[PDB]
């Protein structure tokens, strides 16, 4: 019964950065992969890129890469996505899944997923 | 005759990583391991076929030190027949190894504040490493059943990835500058007496 | 780079009908696939991986199959519970791409 | 060579408690109400099976699923999460309409756990078999 959990819902200006986290609760940190999932409101999904905290190779979408950095802190086995420079219309509700991975090779197919953090640049 | 330069191997500014162990060749010299051993700098000292007390009254043909740099969680498979990730896909020691290993403390040498990345290791291989080969080709792994052949991406893993060493880790991870002396028992011309 | 499109996204199903969604990907992509299902207010829960093999602990109702480029999704019986919007993705190239999405909703 | 006690479990003198749900290597096939099945299709290998047998009525029979949660699966059986096998339920009241039974129908029993006019419309008896499987 694997959960995972992230932060609250950020609100930060234009041009900054955020840094919410995936909390995976439960299964051993040599079998999931996790990857950030974006979702505007009114829009389908989009993904940004994938970390491997056991490996720790982490290889991102061409349009997010240098624009997004991810980080798997094993320690507390808490997945870290760094959204550098949030600005233009980057504004959704960024999801967290995590992938199976057996032996060494990942698998894909997102199945258990996080709540989302609503980034939301308004009022409300 | 002359003094071997065990200070051109240990007193090195910097070692290679470990997937490219640098191999020094020692010969025509004479050896001196007592200041090896009577050093009180290293931190681990065990040597494998030979004794340590009685290296500097036998002779070899030639003396070999690979030089590199692990973890300490890495130094412990640093010997023969003993199996991982250093001894698998970066530097497989020999079955039946006639030498010495030596390994000390280095956080104050080549570890610098925030992060050295210059270190780095193969995580993936096809396949164990025959003892004594350097893999230094760096070709992308093709873990799923797509050859990719290219750019790394989904199962298309970088095999070279760095320690990323800090002063702040613990002190079972920290970098151990490893340097094997390898010996072999023909004329021999790396001995004193 | 795979830009995936399923079926109209307008689908008006009662209960208990059968609702037919197909999503052809623009590369080949052998036979890997994930759809899913995007619930109100709720993160996406996996439905069918690998376009044969249907995910523990959702109904059987919820099946697919396909090869090459042109992937289906057929549901048996609409049950109440499935009024969602349901996606696919690839798992042959690494920029994973979510489709439009097809939502069965009321009118 | 064997075939597993479908025909006893389905067939026997009685349904044990819900608590303690009563007893590998045979054939497994379907042409032996409610026939949806979870996790699988109904259409192969397997590791061990797990035929849990209780009777519940008709109304609350509809919080029998992972994503139908209830007091009356909340307290005496919840399915768990990424269920891999399929549950049927038959009907009972013809063989069974004689209030005395042996069913648990506990409402507050510890916690959450973490594995014909005279008739009632929704107290019909309803015996339900679920089957889980291993692989």
């Amino acid at each position: 019964q694997v959960q995972l959990v992230q932060s609250g819902a950020e609100v930060k200006k234009p041009g900054s950065s955020v840094k919410v986290s995936c909390k995976a609760s439960g299964g051993t940190f040599s079998s999931y992969t996790i990857s950030w999932v974006r979702q505007a409101p009114g829009q389908g999904l989009e993904w940004m890129g994938r970390i491997i905290p056991i490996f720790g190779i982490a290889n991102y979408a061409q349009k997010f890469q240098g624009r997004v950095t991810i980080t798997a802190d094993k320690s507390t086995s808490t997945a870290y996505m760094e959204l550098s420079s949030l600005r233009s219309e980057d504004t959704a509700v960024y999801y967290c899944a995590r992938t199976p991975l057996e032996m060494a090779t990942e698998e894909g197919y997102f199945d258990y997923w996080g709540q989302g953090t609503l980034v939301t640049v308004s009022s409300a | 005759t002359n003094l071997c330069p065990f200070g051109e191997v240990f007193n090195a500014t910097r070692f290679a990583s470990v997937y490219a162990w640098n191999r020094k060749r020692i010969s025509n010299c004479v050896a001196d391991y007592s200041v090896l051993y009577n050093s009180a700098s290293f931190s681990t000292f065990k040597c494998y076929g030979v004794s340590p007390t009685k290296l500097n009254d036998l002779c070899f043909t030639n003396v070999y030190a690979d030089s590199f740099v692990i973890r300490g969680d890495e130094v412990r498979q640093i010997a023969p027949g003993q199996t991982g990730k250093i001894a698998d896909y970066n530097y497989k020691l020999p079955d039946d190894f006639t030498g010495c290993v030596i390994a000390w403390n280095s956080n104050n040498l080549d570890s610098k504040v925030g992060g050295n990345y210059n270190y780095l290791y193969r995580l993936f291989r096809k396949s164990n490493l025959k003892p004594f080969e350097r893999d230094i080709s760096t070709e992308i792994y093709q873990a799923g059943s797509t050859p990719c052949n290219g750019v790394e991406g989904f199962n298309c893993y970088f095999p070279l990835q760095s320690y990323g060493f800090q002063p702040t880790n613990g002190v079972g991870y920290q970098p151990y500058r490893v340097v094997v002396l390898s010996f072999e028992l023909a004329p021999a011309t790396v001995c004193g007496p | 780079d795979i830009q995936m499109t399923q079926s109209p996204s307008s689908v008006s199903a009662s209960v208990g009908d059968r609702v037919t969604i197909t999503c052809r990907a623009s590369q080949g992509i052998s036979s890997w696939l994930a759809w899913y299902q995007q619930t109100p207010g709720k993160a996406p829960k996996l439905l069918i991986y690998a376009a044969s093999s249907l995910q523990s602990g959702v109904p059987s109702r919820f099946s697919g199959s396909g090869s090459g480029t042109d992937f289906t999704l057929t549901i048996s019986s609409l049950q109440p519970e499935d009024f969602a919007t349901y996606y696919c993705q690839q798992a042959n190239s690494f920029p994973f791409t979510f489709g439009p999405g097809t939502k069965v909703d009321i009118k």
